RNA sequence: UAAGGUGAUAUGAACCGUUAUAACCGGCGAUUUCCGAAUGGGGAAACCCAGUGUGUUUCGACACACUAUCAUUAACUGAAUCCAUAGGUUAAUGAGGCGAACCGGGGGAACUGAAACAUCUAAGUACCCCGAGGAAAAGAAAUCAACCGAGAUUCCCCCAGUAGCGGCGAGCGAACGGGGAGCAGCCCAGAGCCUGAAUCAGUGUGUGUGUUAGUGGAAGCGUCUGGAAAGGCGCGCGAUACAGGGUGACAGCCCCGUACACAAAAAUGCACAUGCUGUGAGCUCGAUGAGUAGGGCGGGACACGUGGUAUCCUGUCUGAAUAUGGGGGGACCAUCCUCCAAGGCUAAAUACUCCUGACUGACCGAUAGUGAACCAGUACCGUGAGGGAAAGGCGAAAAGAAC
RNA sequence: CGAAGGUGUGCUGUGAGGCAUGCUGGAGGUAUCAGAAGUGCGAAUGCUGACAUAAGUAACGAUAAAGCGGGUGAAAAGCCCGCUCGCCGGAAGACCAAGGGUUCCUGUCCAACGUUAAUCGGGGCAGGGUGAGUCGACCCCUAAGGCGAGGCCGAAAGGCGUAGUCGAUGGGAAACAGGUUAAUAUUCCUGUACUUGGUGUUACUGCGAAGGGGGGACGGAGAAGGCUAUGUUGGCCGGGCG
RNA sequence: UACGGUGCUGAAGCAACAAAUGCCCUGCUUCCAGGAAAAGCCUCUAAGCAUCAGGUAACAUCAAAUCGUACCCCAAACCGA
């Protein structure tokens, strides 16, 4: 049965990926948060 | 923006009250108008985004008197 | 032309194992550790001024890190940079 | 400004090998020294093919405190407590009891 | 070694930093072998070297 | 500052060092890969690809600098179009991004309460957005008061759950006046005289006093139990030091400290003192903030829900007088009193703690206390935003059990 | 000369409780009278951990299938070698992309992991292994679409979009056969090739783009004909005479 | 012969027939539903430069960096604990 993640690189970097987050206001909130967090994978990025 | 450039009329905020008095927010926008105002010391029309109370203004003043102003304020024309 | 400095910092060390050996004897090849930044033609540089020996031509890969277990604790080798560099026929290393 | 140094003859003021006497072997950064033939354990070595080690009972010098020794001063017949003072632009170590720089 | 290297000239500095590198080039060849039986050298020849390249530092333009 | 060192799990190896460039600690420097505002262009962050110029070359190539955008100012250039302007190329200066709370402004819910619900409440709360500062905002009466007077703003206690507001329900809730904290007033709308007169900012110098390493720093022995004494029993001594911590059981006198007394080559905060740069004080004459005040229509703010509703703000349409004048005194008028709007600046008392140091606790002591005493925002879960654990203790000493 | 805590015993109070003491424990406890509360648990399909029950029960994951000999070993139904048997064969074979990221190869170890055993393993530990001008990426070009100087628009945040600049899943130069490693190969070696760049040359002599034109450059279905891959038979060559 | 393999050696190496869904074929025939773009590539000149550069001609030499390359890949290695 085709289950729901079916994974492709290039695609999760252009939805989930750093310059992604950095390219919109809110992104860039979310990545302020995480690092206030204290996340040691900030991002998707490898 | 809706913003008359001469006197800086944003539009604000309010509400509309229903005769049972249902308040809902609603916008009161100026009365903007684009107007080629001719300059008569440049000798060129300047067009400028201007509520008509901008544009009253302007008749009482002077439109160079107006355009000085804007000017010190940092707004282009 | 390459810096004498850049040149010296190049070359890591000699690669020691059966695969090496073997093309040290046969093909003439020397199996170096060198710097992951050092592009062929660079290390093909110190090779001659610093080993005294022409070359022919190198011949590079990286070596991706092994992922290991010290107890409990998860932690990578570093990748690595090696380099087969083929010297001319009649070059004897020491 | 540390009283007890590597070279001195101290005196044991507790333990099980208190009131005896040895000169310190060395003095560690963890606040304890070794004396020499003072705090004695009988260490079981366990052999290792390198190295040249047989392994056995060896009888070694484990660390005491530095609290636990005293700098003793020859003359008095005595433990002392050290102090220090300035003599001719240079820091030197004295003993309380009888004033005395030691040398 | 620093208030010896520092009577000295930018050339002369030069070259004493270009052989440091050198040896230190050799010390590393010979490390990866079964050689080098003194590892203390190493760092010593580092650390020159980046004593030479401070002194380097200091005098041109400090 | 030193006789010991080369961070930790974590030993070892190879070494350094011992009276002074070992190590350690502090000031000022130097170095400071790549990604990231990221800024030479691009990009699937930590990668890809340039251009220009200056130097070198063993002539294969190297090196190292510069090259974002916007704003502002300047220079040169420059359309339709004659002059111009738009535009264009350079140059200089500034900005950009991140950050706990507090602060001002722009937007702004609903659950809920009203024992239903729509006005109302929740609440200008949550949240989103912009901007700033060490605080911010406010602030020098077109203010109150009551025929007596007070004298800018802010904050605290009262006034008072009063007066009011209110499907006169639920609820909301002042002010006057009083007591305190702290107190400071100035400039421009403009020209005359006199000319450097107070004050403020940047910036050197000097003095004082912090801060960033440090130094000295008192006095105890015997005996019994015991694995060990700091305990018992004796007899002593210090105390401007009996804070606290450690040491083989509970130590004023064993150690580190503590009281107390001293310390800075260098950097730097704050006070005054002083030099330089900009800034103008005092005097006389005036001048005295117009699409403004008011008004109509619509909203919002004032405790005040349009009500008999003063006052403030303004989206909309109007629109004075201008000191012989105008504003306010809670509809409105008359009298009196009181103030001078339509330009600005301004310390203090007030708010907060991502962070630093010191000290305290009828606060917790491993299912508690932070989620986290432990390599935890980790493992693990989730496409992602996001969620998110468990897990402390040998012994005084590894003497961690040779054979 | 043994604190709290743990665990027995005896006594005692109307009760919550209290006192004493043996063993264990190895360092803290605390009268009295006051003071303050995270002050008392059997229940909340309470929360966390531990341990039961069913129970040595069901199951051990395709009904493609095993058997024997030898080996190694502490031990072999399962590992290695051998000979039989059986199953797949438009796959249950071979080679890639995507995705994973060392699982590859060698030695070594069998606690845990493997639904049993395990000497074996995709498990543990150590070492080794990935070689390119011509394969792919990068690179040049663009599609859908994305970002977007100025710009237009919008309370703010921001939206749309020009010039541009990104974006393959499409267009764009070039390598083949054999041999080799325990593990790489169009990458190493052997042979035989090709490409498009510079630089220098001699020979010639109109070169030059952000522009013009051509080209690249394209659908579905159908029909053949010519071919090759590949296969069959014969010939040939080597071996065979059951 | 370390029973893993290593080194030497090496005959013939033709023909016919059959034959793809692969190639000629981005072709041809036909149909209507009428079938990317841009660069590389060829060519034309403009501003320009002018007896220089640049172009094509062979020949010589140098050049081709960087990153990927193990292994699984209808699966015990990917998505399904």
């Amino acid at each position: 049965m085709k289950r729901t993640f079916q994974p492709s690189v290039l695609k999760r970097n252009r939805s989930h990926g750093f310059r992604a987050r950095m390219a919109t206001k809110n992104g860039r909130q979310v990545l302020a948060r995480r690092r206030a967090k204290g996340r040691a994978r900030l991002t998707v990025s490898k | 923006s809706r913003v008359c450039q001469v006197t800086g009329k944003r539009p604000v905020t309010g509400n509309n009250r229903s005769h049972a008095l249902n308040a809902t927010k609603r916008r009161f926008l100026p009365n903007l108008h684009s107007h080629r105002f001719w300059v008569e010391s440049e000798k060129r029309f300047v067009t400028l985004r201007v509520s008509a109370k901008g544009m009253r203004v302007i008749d009482k003043k002077g439109i160079d008197t107006v355009l000085a102003e804007l000017r010190a304020r940092g707004e282009k024309y | 032309m390459i810096r004498e400095e850049r040149l010296l910092k190049v070359l890591r060390a000699p690669h020691v194992s059966e695969k090496a050996s073997t093309a040290m004897e046969k093909s003439n090849t020397i199996v170096l550790k060198v710097a992951k930044d050092a592009t062929k033609a660079e290390i093909k540089a110190a090779v001659q001024k610093l080993f005294e020996v022409e070359v022919e031509v190198v011949n590079t890969l990286v070596v991706k890190g092994k992922v290991k277990r010290h107890g409990q604790r998860i932690g990578r080798r570093s990748d690595w940079k090696k380099a087969y560099v083929t010297l001319k026929e009649g070059q004897n290393l020491d | 400004a540390a009283k007890i140094r590597r070279d001195d003859e101290v005196i044991v003021l507790t333990g099980k090998d208190k009131g005896k006497r040895g000169k310190v072997k060395n003095v560690l950064s963890s606040g304890k020294v070794i004396v020499e033939g003072i705090n004695l354990v009988k260490k079981h070595q366990k052999p290792v093919p390198a190295l040249n080690q047989p392994g056995g009972i060896v009888e070694k010098e484990a660390a005491i405190q530095v609290s636990n020794v005293a700098i003793f001063n020859a003359a008095t017949g005595k433990a002392d407590r050290v102090g220090f003072r300035f003599e001719d632009g240079k820091k030197v170590r004295f003993f309380k009891s009888n004033s005395e720089t030691i040398k | 070694k620093a208030k010896e290297l520092r009577e000295k000239s930018v050339e002369e500095l030069n070259t004493e930093l270009l052989n440091l590198l050198r040896e230190q080039f050799n010390l590393r060849m010979q490390a990866a072998s079964g050689q080098l039986q003194q590892s203390h050298l190493l760092k010593q020849v580092r650390r020159d070297v980046a004593r030479v390249k401070t002194l380097l530092n200091e005098k041109a333009g400090a």
